[PDB]
């Protein structure tokens, strides 16, 4: 005869008090700190995009890819802006459009760094005839073709995982004493890995294509940035996983949020920041 | 009053106390009757076992083909650059590895757990120490004979790398016996969270602690080998072995880190199959990332096979 799981009445209590709703709100200190980090991320990314549409015709940028590079930068901006679908009152659209819409852009952009790595490898390791053929082929639409291929794969996988297991909201009444925890629940790492597979595959492929290339003698190498950028992504996921498995329930929404930030902050400091810095100093270099 | 799983209302007899239903027998609450705690072990029709079976079959076929092809070209300098019969001492052992995966399927007892714990992990240490000392050759044999010729030239003349590999084998035997004494051969029984009705039976090192009991010196060997190989990634070109060594080491490291991360969280009744998967994968690493390429060079291009070309390249 104990006040219903809606009310948890502490000891020696003749009158019940209702369990207040518990959800990661938009005013917690943590969300403010992470949104400030978001502001920094957006500032640096947009500075990069401006620079990359500034010197578009320059030889340095031409070697980087240009319009594919601009597509990549805009898609990274999109993913960074998609860090605001996690916090707040659980809602069905936000539950169902949180992970897929945050993982699609990363793959749609990382296709481009894979293109760069493939082009380097084409000369670095293959024989001469195939090297010439691939140089003459990949330089053209082939890049946009591969971008589209990755996008189609990612959408198909998203739909499959969706229908198989659409994450839903849940209410727990016995996690903490005086509050009912409402949070969006998932299924182990099934959906996590299913939504993680493709960009991980591409990242590994770039790393193995560009790891061994001899550093350009007395010159900046196009391999160093790609390698150090990919290791950032690998380390980020491998390092947060234990945390997300071993943290307070309520702050769980607040862990995924963080990863996507730090990871991007790595890439924009391993492939785009160096070229952008050079460009800044291109007028002074010559 | 109720009683939580493992203690059943003794409705089969005096019902005042929720006596413990002995042995596998078990009930949730009240629940006069008692169930059975059925044990489960890696099965046949299970798809994952079939996947691993294909993975262990194709790779073994690949090693067998490479064995015959290498053997029938004893004269070509490619086969002679592998160190000689030593390379065969490598290849043969790897077969045993793939030959043992069918020890991980079937009911577990001491008979097969002995193999699982002692035979299979014997080879891996030697088979990675061979590559470790191989990198030792590539770099040191002339680096120290050119950086410390004062004694090195004659000091490593007589105690060829074979003994240095033998000492590592010795350490491996010591550690294996120490661990076997430290624990038992008793098969281990555990409770499956999916439902109390199911339980698990496995060999003793199933615990990741006892599994890591051995993945320390092996990882040390792998890291040292990768370091030395990268040292001569492209500066030397003996027969392009530094490159392949690097690739194989990278694959090993990725497999290790992947398994560690996955087992941090746990996946119920999956650890057996995931473990078998990683073991077979790290065997394929070597079997088709060290030996396959030389099979290709031997059987497609004579650009190396010619005696003149290899007497040209040995000096450089």
């Amino acid at each position: 005869t104990f006040c219903g799981q809606d009310e948890w009445s502490p000891e020696r209590s003749t009158r019940c008090f209702r369990r207040r709703s518990r959800f990661l709100a938009w005013g917690e200190p943590a969300v403010l700190l992470l949104l400030l980090l978001l502001s920094l991320a957006l500032g640096l990314v947009l500075a990069a995009l401006g620079l990359f549409v500034h010197h578009r015709d320059s030889p340095l940028v031409q070697a980087s890819g240009g319009p594919l590079a601009c597509f990549g930068l805009v898609c990274l901006g999109l993913v960074c802006l998609s860090v605001l679908l996690f916090p707040g009152q659980p809602s069905p659209a936000r539950c169902l459009a949180q992970q897929p819409l945050s993982h699609l852009p990363l793959t749609g952009c990382l296709s481009t760094l894979f293109l760069q790595a493939a082009e380097i490898f084409v000369e670095s390791e293959l024989p001469l005839s195939w090297a010439d053929r691939l140089s003459g082929c990949l330089r053209g639409p082939w890049a946009w073709l591969v971008v589209l291929l990755a996008m189609l794969v990612e959408v198909a996988l998203c739909t499959w995982y969706l229908v198989a297991f659409p994450p839903e909201v849940v209410t727990d009444w016995h996690m903490l004493p005086t509050e009912a925890l409402v949070h969006c629940r998932t299924r182990s790492w099934v959906s996590f890995g299913l939504a993680h597979a493709t960009n991980a595959t591409l990242a590994f492929l770039c790393f193995l294509g560009t790891f061994l290339v001899r550093s350009q003698p007395g010159c900046y190498n196009r391999a160093r940035g790609l390698t150090f950028a990919m290791l950032a992504y690998f380390i980020t996921w491998v390092s947060f996983v234990p945390l997300l498995a071993n943290v307070q329930v309520v702050l769980r929404p607040a862990v995924q949020m963080g990863a996507l930030l730090l990871c991007v902050l790595g890439i924009l400091a391993a492939f785009h920041l160096p070229r952008c810095y050079l460009l800044m100093r291109q007028p002074g270099l010559n | 009053i109720d009683c939580l799983p493992g203690t059943f209302l003794n409705h089969t007899e005096d019902e005042y106390e929720c006596q413990a239903c002995p042995n596998n027998e078990w009930s949730y609450q009240s629940e006069t009757s008692c169930f059975k705690r059925q044990l489960v072990f890696l099965e046949w029709h299970e798809a994952p076992t079939i996947a691993v079976a294909l993975l262990a079959a194709l790779g073994f076929l690949s090693t067998l083909a490479i064995l015959v092809i290498f053997w029938r070209h004893f004269q070509t300098p490619i086969v002679r650059s592998a160190g000689g019969p030593m390379c065969f001492l490598m290849l043969t052992l790897l077969l045993v590895a793939y030959m043992v995966v069918p020890v991980y399927v079937g009911p577990p007892k001491v008979s097969t757990c002995l193999c699982r714990q002692a035979l299979f992990p014997l080879c891996f240490t030697i088979c990675i120490s061979c590559i470790a000392v191989r990198s030792f050759q590539i770099v040191c044999a002339f680096k120290m004979a050119s950086r410390f010729p004062r004694a090195y030239s004659y000091w490593v003349r007589y105690q060829g790398p074979y003994v240095s590999m033998a000492f590592i084998t010795v350490l491996k035997m010591v550690i294996v016996v120490i661990g076997m004494l430290a624990t038992g051969l008793s098969p281990t029984t555990r409770t499956d969270p999916d439902d109390p009705k199911i339980t698990i039976v496995s060999c003793n090192p199933n615990y990741r602690n006892s599994l890591l009991f051995n993945t320390s010196l092996d990882l040390l060997l792998s890291v040292v080998g990768f370091s030395f190989a990268y040292m001569g990634k492209e500066l030397p070109t003996n027969y392009n072995e530094a490159k392949f060594i690097t690739l194989s080491m990278t694959f090993y490291f990725t497999s290790s880190v992947s398994l560690c991360t996955f087992m941090s969280a746990y996946s119920g009744v999956l650890v057996t199959i995931v473990d078998l998967l990683v073991t077979v994968l790290n065997l394929l690493a070597i079997s088709l990332g060290y030996f396959g390429p030389k099979c290709y060079m031997i059987l497609f291009y004579p650009e190396r096979n010619t005696p003149a070309y290899f007497n040209s390249m040995i000096q450089g």
